[PDB]
């Protein structure tokens, strides 16, 4: 029932979606509780979908059926139906561990090899990354051009249909819609977050789970959600590759609509880890220090007070009575983090 | 070999066939033999003997006996299943914190599941955990915070781009700033750990506010890389994304990393993965464009370990280049292929800061669209490094430099 | 609906977009679709013994539910959602630490005594219920 997209947000508040998941990770698959083709290409549709608990149901029930028809059959009608691809889809792209480690006992149990899970960081890819995932995905007809033009994660992320069509030998359009297809179902993974400094893939990712993609496009330009709201259709278009219409009208109007306190000074070589202690504590409240030759002199006339932590010197020790500053030495000849929250507690009722 | 794990299967049935907490230490015994004993006999070993069930039902006294015992027995198999059920168990044991001789394996234990997967990270972190490794992060104990350290590290390495935003928002980058200080093994492992966390760069901004990475520059050109402290090709992989960056902190860190494993891996494997990570072509990028010291010093020092040519330095002053200049830097970043071509035309510095597509495509010979575009990242890189001094008399560089650092490439044609 | 579109969506679309991006070649038809286009927190936290009766909590959930009072059924989520909790239900056919957080707080409790049909029975607990709540 939650497979259907039109009911899916009533058969979510009567909640027993929430059931399938820890039930499913209870129990083992050897059941023995025969369907026929008809019944089993009756739940490839559920392992295809969206929302991780038909997933896992079906990964259970071809678990089951792999078993069964391995065990009486010796046979497999299961690449007739197109179960083994979606298995392996589901091994590659997917995050519970569960509904991995369920698509993992099937592909084996069948007799094909068990692709392993892709890495999510695509834009530091380098070639070999590449030439597994054209191999995991089906295109292991095209491994020796890919690698002989030396194509990236980045140029990978990048390519369009001309360079398909003319460079990399991908010569029908059914072939490059399918590519395409394959793509985007991987961009819509990755991670970018070596190249994004702003998050615009969850801006992106809220108006529509379909325009994860474009965040590669729309950086790789130079954008983020303060330069967003200036851009035009026609620089989304070219400079951007978004092509459809809808996508380049329902993102303009979406994007239109949007010195120091502290001068710790101590020993170095003994007693020294206190100090930095005192350093996070204090910088943990609002209070900025100066731990770490004359810039110290520069710096401690600039700081608003003292901190002696015992446990060279003596040109520092009369640099904080000299001038008019305050003190608060910490002696160390009970929690040690206790000791600390009560100097910080004297420190904000002082200063 | 083979009777080594014979004798210790039969040692480890008979002490699980063997009310108090004995024979515990009779496994810890039998565990340390085996792997200071080659160290493959006590992964194999591990493997065989790790009743993970039995060990977890001790566990919530005895359960110091317990933790210390499981801490060895950690393998991608055990870890594997532990990480179905071995969560509503360990997360309760880092509730409590008042031992010390117990949060030593709790701290260890972590440390190992954190390097597990995503789904792992992410619930040893939202549902407790990562709180007993910043709270622990406070006790002045030897051997515990070199736990707590690589845990932090493995927690931003491993994860995804919410746990690191978590780890920021939780001040991991303060708390490991005190970890930063003399043992000479703990401040590498913070220093690896907060590199990994400003190579993203969401966060970049508040990892340099909590002010620890000036301490990375200064630590790294104090010691030499001969340490000896194997991680396997997945973990090498890890290391590559971190010199592929700047900060120039991260390409440190990643150069002495790889200049220890590239000694490691030529010591004992003498061959070499680097090539299949990618790892030369960065460390002869890193050579070639380089500015400072010390990490072109230590990227020297690697690729002379395994075994190919030294690059040297580029000169900055691009529009003074001959033709012996263009043929060098043509064959260090990797078109050797079109040398000839390049001199038959003979192109100056000038002529290939100015060079356009038609020409490319039609008198230099780069058929394919996809050679050109590697051949415009390589320019645009070269480009937003040249000097232009003389032949700007305005500092428009600069000017360019200020609105975006990519618009420092436009300088020449403008 | 490939290209994402939707009936709240579908009013902000142009002729340009319907031929190009969805495939609508006969112009009579393109029109004749604008035009038709732009003319268009709990209440009752169940406890019960897990392994005695259940499904009867579960009846409950369903009924009371059906009816319009949030439940929560299904550690210290369960305090800190029975804090919350309107009132409460002992269902009856780690639990002395439950009976006790239904009368720290001021909290109203309606216990539901098991040791006639069940369903009429639980018909008549929630006329009870609309009633009282």
């Amino acid at each position: 029932l939650a497979t259907n997209k039109e009911v899916e947000r009533e058969v979510e508040r009567s909640g027993t979606l929430a059931l399938v998941e820890p039930l499913v990770a209870s129990l083992d698959p050897g059941r023995f509780a025969g369907r026929g083709p008809d019944d089993l290409q009756r739940l490839v549709p559920l392992l295809d979908s969206n929302r991780l608990e038909a997933q896992c149901i079906g990964a259970f029930y071809l678990c089951a059926e792999a078993a069964i028809k391995s065990l009486q059959g010796k046979t497999k009608v299961f690449s007739d139906i197109g179960a083994i691809q979606s298995l392996k889809r589901l091994v590659s792209y997917s995050t519970n561990g569960t509904k991995s480690a369920l698509a993992k006992r099937a592909l084996r149990l069948l007799g094909e090899e068990v692709p392993r899970p892709i890495l999510p960081s695509v834009p530091s890819w380098k070639e070999a990354e590449v030439q597994t995932w054209l191999q995991q995905i089906g295109f292991s007809k095209y491994c020796e051009s890919f690698r002989e033009q030396q194509v990236d994660g980045d140029l990978l992320l990048r390519l369009t249909e001309e360079e398909l069509q003319t460079d990399l030998g991908m010569k029908s359009g059914i072939t490059r819609k399918r590519f395409f297809r394959e793509l985007t179902e991987l961009k819509t993974f990755a991670n970018y977050s070596t190249c994004d400094r702003s998050n615009l893939a969850d801006w992106l990712g809220s108006l529509d789970p379909r325009f994860r993609q474009y965040t590669y496009g729309l950086v790789s330009c130079g954008l983020d959600r303060s330069l967003l709201h200036r851009v035009s259709e026609q620089q989304l278009l070219e400079d951007c590759g978004i092509h459809l219409g809808v996508h380049r009208a329902r993102i303009l109007t979406a994007a239109r609509e949007m010195t120091p306190d502290v001068f710790i000074s101590y020993r170095r070589n003994s007693g020294s880890q206190l100090a930095s202690l005192l350093k996070v504590h204090l910088q943990l409240h609002g209070f900025s220090v100066f731990i770490d030759e004359d810039k110290l002199i520069q710096s401690v006339m600039g700081a608003r007070n003292f901190v002696l932590v015992l446990s060279w010197v003596h040109k520092e020790i009369v640099t904080a009575l000299s001038c008019g500053k305050n003190i608060v030495p910490i002696i160390d000849g009970e929690y040690q983090e206790a000791t600390i929250e009560k100097i910080i507690r004297f420190l904000q009722g002082r200063s | 070999r083979e009777v080594s794990p014979g004798a210790g299967t039969e040692v480890q049935d008979a002490l699980e066939r063997a009310q108090a907490l004995s024979a515990l230490k009779q496994a810890g015994g039998a565990r340390a033999v085996g792997a200071g004993l080659l160290l493959p006999a006590v992964g194999r070993e591990v493997a065989q003997g790790l009743d993970l069930l039995l060990r977890l039902l001790q566990a919530p006294e005895t359960r110091v006996q317990a933790a210390r015992l499981l801490e060895q027995i950690l393998v991608a198999e055990n870890r594997d299943r532990v990480a179905r059920i071995g969560l509503g168990v360990i997360l309760n044991l880092a509730k409590e914190r008042e031992p010390v001789e117990l949060a030593r394996s709790v701290a260890g234990i972590l440390e190992h599941m954190f390097k597990h997967s995503e789904e792992t990270c992410q619930r040893l972190v939202a549902a407790g955990g990562l709180d007993a490794v910043l709270y622990w992060c406070r006790r002045t104990d030897p051997a515990l915070l070199r736990h707590c350290a690589l845990a932090l590290g493995n927690c931003a390495l491993h994860g995804g781009q919410a746990v690191q935003r978590r780890m920021v928002e939780k001040r991991a980058a303060e708390w490991l700033f005190p970890l930063a200080f003399s043992d000479e093994l703990l401040r590498l492992h913070a220093c690896l750990a907060v590199a990994v966390l400003a190579t993203n760069k969401e966060v970049e901004r508040e990892v340099e506010r909590s002010g620890t990475l000036a301490l990375v520059e200064p630590l790294v050109a104090s010691l030499d890389p001969g340490r000896f402290a194997g991680r396997g090709p997945d973990d090498l992989q890890r290391l590559v994304p971190l010199l592929d960056s700047n900060r120039l902190e991260a390409q440190c860190i990643g150069a002495f990393y790889l200049c220890a494993e590239a000694a490691i891996k030529s010591l004992q494997g003498k061959t070499k993965v680097f090539s299949d990570i990618g790892a030369i072509q960065s460390l002869k990028r890193l050579v070639s464009y380089s500015t400072n010291g010390t990490k072109s010093a230590l990227a020297k020092r690697a690729l002379r370990l395994l075994g190919e040519e030294v690059p040297r330095p580029i000169l900055p002053s691009v529009p003074s280049w001959k033709e012996a200049e263009v043929q060098t830097w043509l064959q260090q970043i990797g078109f050797s292929k079109y040398c000839e071509s390049f001199r038959e035309q003979q192109v100056d510095g000038d002529l290939l800061l100015r060079l356009t597509e038609e020409e490319l495509q039609t008198d230099l010979g780069m058929k394919s669209g996809i050679t050109r575009k590697r051949f415009f990242r390589e320019l645009t890189e070269l480009k937003t490094f040249a000097n232009y001094s003389t032949c700007d008399r305005s500092n428009l560089a600069d000017w360019l430099g200020s609105l975006d650092p990519r618009f420092r490439q436009y300088t020449y044609g403008l």
